[PDB]
DNA sequence: TTTTTTTTTTTTTT
């Protein structure tokens, strides 16, 4: 049975080699004496003196090559286009360095959001938020993919299953396994990455008495996790979100999840 | 004149009965400065006052009118309007680069349509209505996130249609877009990359100044949308207005079966 | 499989007597005859049929024969079916005009006026079972307590009638009409309820009316309408909250005397809906 | 085939 045919991103694809280019094409500001070349390959090259699978990239020079144009479609479109992203960044030092899960943190934001100031829009989109820490919990893994198969009996198929359930395989295997039946469940083979929930509330210096700030679940997905101390504020990464525990599926209830592929202690 | 429903409404009569109704101080016993200010601060939200088609003709019949379907006037209203500030557009002719600002949507504020006593008064009879209500503001919901147009995909071919959810309800095709294929498979929903809106919840007691006397006043419960959402505080009294509205609830738990005693709570178009 | 037995009970004359016992009567023109219509006038909600008059009328239907079966006990042994059977023949006799109807006016009103007026010129274009009795009402029915002087025509034992205590109340007592007396005490605040609940549908339309009975019940969609199902695939539907119709409701307990109670044995409230105007 | 639960007693504590 043959599979006809892959579809598209489109201009994601196009903002895939745009942005391609400015991940590789500096990037750059002042010359010589600078704060030149590239300096991201310095950076990623440096990167790999170390390879923690992680880079930092400001958004603000994201602006300057297309004037922030493109920066706008990774602004609002964040979400949709991330795949992109990541392996485009993998395609470029695939020319450069090689047990390799790439992580993207963006900073310098254009302005810092309230959570009053949080709304649908922002879905899939980088934001700027600070305020105080409540109940930092403890770190557990992050599936990203799986191994799980057979699947009935051995199907041995081992990649994907990244939604967010996270179950399960068993999903159109093997062939000729017909699964259905057990994932079932492979866990050695799955590289996993973090995670902490970490609940930001909303600090009392701008919040207006009588209030009792309304506050939602900050997570650290991404190497950026337990950088945070309780009790501090700190500058965020949008990524507006929603979370399953009004609408249901027909053949739910949802919420806000706040996220942050990136976070600094400042504040 | 477009017939509809029970509610039977004529539109293309509405609109233009509402039309004219332009220009009037009058009498009062502004207007259409209101409706030239709204546009170069491109704000949208028009605020309206009500009462307004009370008592001046036309359409002091269709003053009630929304009072007795304002699901429908409203709809009715903040179309036109776009249609009627886009009729201002045409004297001015090329305005505010350009046809973007008619593109902008409008919406109609109606308030204080008559005077309804608290939650307490509130009836069965009048399921749909406007009411003046009080009582302070008790606390804010977090943002509700909601349903708009769902997004879909499979893994035919992988591909990407999407479609409205329209009510509150989700139908997607069991198989399948994008091609063709077709095939078995089930429809992947991205839980995350569907079209939201921002509404909220408030509850809030009715009128604290104001008893029965004795007993414990009922509580209001409002939900809102767009800015009434985080519209104030707390701990405010003041005044509330929007139309009623009750749905069922599923009971144990799960199961998908009825209550069969509707949750009631308010609509609230407005707040002043 | 389920047993079956007579019984002198029957229902099948007690219906007729029920058609003379409104409309026909003159000591309270009669009470029965324009009160209706002024509930058809929709100047008045609340039916009031008094046990009083049941009395009376039987009073007319006894003594002052020819002698008829029994009502005010028949009515209080069993309490529930007299307000399906004695309220749905109110149906047949109430005066049509009725007068100065208008339709809106007031809302609604002219939905189910074109709800019938469209539902027969939808059944008119069909032909060129019905929206059931329960669902154009806006009148409840009440029944009134006979202490009475006049109770002592007599019936004797046949009344109550007392106020008794709810540890007098007993399991004999279900389905059976009574007078209790006691406190209120919680009094859960006025909620509407629900009565048919027409569901709209999608593709062709129609309507299909699911009936309330009980205290919940599985909700529907599909499609019934023959036209939406089986073409193509099947015509789907939704609820239309201004076809429903909503009965008042306010449950609320009302605790014991205390004085009618033993020394011991703490309070026994007891559970207690309200319905209607 | 699953259903559904906060006072009262005692305690250790500024």
């Amino acid at each position: 049975l043959n599979h006809v045919k892959k579809v598209d991103d489109v201009t994601g694809e196009k903002v895939r080699e745009a942005f391609e280019q400015f991940l590789e094409d500096f990037s750059v500001q002042s010359t010589d004496t600078g704060e030149v070349e590239k300096v991201y390959r310095a950076q990623i090259e440096f990167m790999k003196i170390y390879d923690l699978n992680t880079i930092y990239i400001d958004y603000q020079h994201l602006s300057m090559r297309e004037n922030g144009a493109l920066a706008m479609a990774i602004s609002e479109q964040y979400y949709r286009f991330l795949p992109f992203l990541q392996k485009g960044l993998r395609r470029v030092v695939r020319k450069y360095a090689p047990e390799r899960v790439f992580q993207i943190s963006f900073f310098n934001l254009p302005t810092v959001h309230r959570i009053r100031d949080i709304r649908s829009e922002k879905i899939g989109s980088l934001l700027s938020i600070s305020g105080t820490v409540t109940r930092t919990s403890e770190v557990r893994p992050e599936l990203y993919k799986a191994s799980f198969t057979c699947d009935m009996c051995r199907a041995i198929v081992d990649n994907v299953e990244q939604s967010f359930k996270y179950t399960e395989p068993t999903f159109c295997p093997n062939p000729s396994c017909e699964n259905r039946a057990f994932w079932t469940l492979n866990v050695t083979r799955s590289r996993f990455l973090d995670w902490q929930k970490v609940r930001i509330q909303e600090n009392a210096n701008e919040i207006p008495t009588g209030s009792m700030p309304r506050t939602l679940d900050v997570i650290l997905r991404g190497d950026s996790v337990e950088r945070a101390k309780p009790g501090d504020r700190c500058k965020f990464t949008g990524v507006e979100i929603v979370v399953p525990d009004k609408p249901s599926s027909t053949l739910l209830t949802y919420k806000i999840s706040f996220l942050a592929c990136h976070v600094i202690s400042i504040g | 004149l477009r017939i509809i429903w029970g509610t039977n409404v004529s539109i293309q009569e509405c609109t233009t009965n509402f039309r004219n109704f332009l220009m009037s101080f009058k009498y009062k016993f502004y207007y259409i400065k209101q409706l030239n200010e709204m546009r170069e601060l491109g704000t949208s939200n028009l605020n309206l006052d009500a009462r307004n088609l009370l008592a001046y003709k036309q359409t002091e019949d269709l003053y009630h009118q929304l009072l007795n379907y304002p699901q429908e006037v409203i709809s009715i209203m903040d179309q036109t309007i776009k249609d009627c500030m886009v009729s201002l557009i045409v004297d001015n002719n090329l305005d505010y680069d350009l046809d973007e600002i008619e593109t902008k949507f409008y919406k109609v504020r109606p308030y204080n349509v008559g005077s309804c006593k608290g939650m307490r008064e509130l009836n069965p009879n009048d399921i749909d209505k406007l009411i003046n209500l009080k009582g302070l503001v008790l606390r804010s919901t977090p943002v509700i996130p909601d349903m708009k147009v769902a997004f879909f995909k499979c893994n035919v071919c992988d591909h990407t249609m999407a479609v409205e959810i329209d009510r509150g309800v989700i139908q997607e095709p069991a198989r399948c877009e994008r091609i063709d294929c077709n095939e078995p498979n089930s429809m992947s929903l991205i839980h995350n990359r569907c079209s939201f809106a921002d509404k909220q919840v408030i509850k809030l007691q009715e009128t604290p100044d104001f008893v029965p006397d004795g007993q414990t006043p009922h509580s209001i419960s409002l939900c809102v949308y767009d800015e009434l959402v985080d519209s104030c505080r707390a701990g405010d009294r003041i005044e509330v207005t929007g139309t009623f509205r009750s749905i069922p609830i599923r009971a144990n738990s799960r199961q998908r079966v009825l209550k069969s005693l509707y949750k009631t709570y308010v609509d609230v178009v407005h707040v002043k | 499989a389920l047993p079956s037995i007579q019984l002198p009970v029957d229902y099948n004359n007690l219906f007729n007597e029920i058609t003379d016992f409104l409309v026909t009567f003159k000591q309270d023109g009669p009470k029965y005859m324009a009160m209706l219509q002024k509930v058809a006038n929709r100047e008045l909600n609340s039916v009031i049929i008094d046990l009083d008059d049941i009395l009376q009328y039987q009073n007319e239907k006894f003594l002052q024969g020819t002698q008829a079966d029994d009502l005010v006990s028949a009515i209080q042994q069993n309490a529930n079916h007299f307000t399906e059977l004695f309220c749905r023949a109110i149906d047949n006799n109430m005066p049509l005009p009725t007068k100065e109807i208008d339709y809106k006016d007031d809302v609604l009103d002219v939905i189910l006026n074109q709800r019938r007026l469209r539902n027969e010129r939808m059944l008119s274009d069909r032909t060129n079972e019905l929206f059931p009795p329960n669902l154009t009402r806006r009148y409840f029915l009440y029944f009134k307590p006979l202490s009475q002087n006049c109770a002592r025509r007599y019936r004797k034992k046949a009344i109550s009638s007392k106020p008794l205590s709810v540890r007098q109340i007993k399991g004999d007592f279900l389905g059976q009409l009574i007078t209790v007396r006691g406190i209120i005490t919680r009094v859960s605040d006025v909620k509407p309820a629900v009565e048919v609940i027409a569901y709209t549908c999608d593709q062709c339309g129609y309507e299909v009316f699911q009936e309330v009975n009980s205290r919940t019940f599985t909700p529907l969609s599909e499609c019934t309408s023959e036209e939406c199902s089986q073409n193509q695939t099947k015509g789907q539907l939704f609820m239309s909250t201004r076809a429903s119709k909503f009965s008042a409701f306010q449950e609320c307990k009302i605790q014991e005397l205390s004085q009618q109670v033993p020394v011991g044995h703490i309070p026994r409230s007891l559970n207690i809906h309200v319905n209607g105007t």
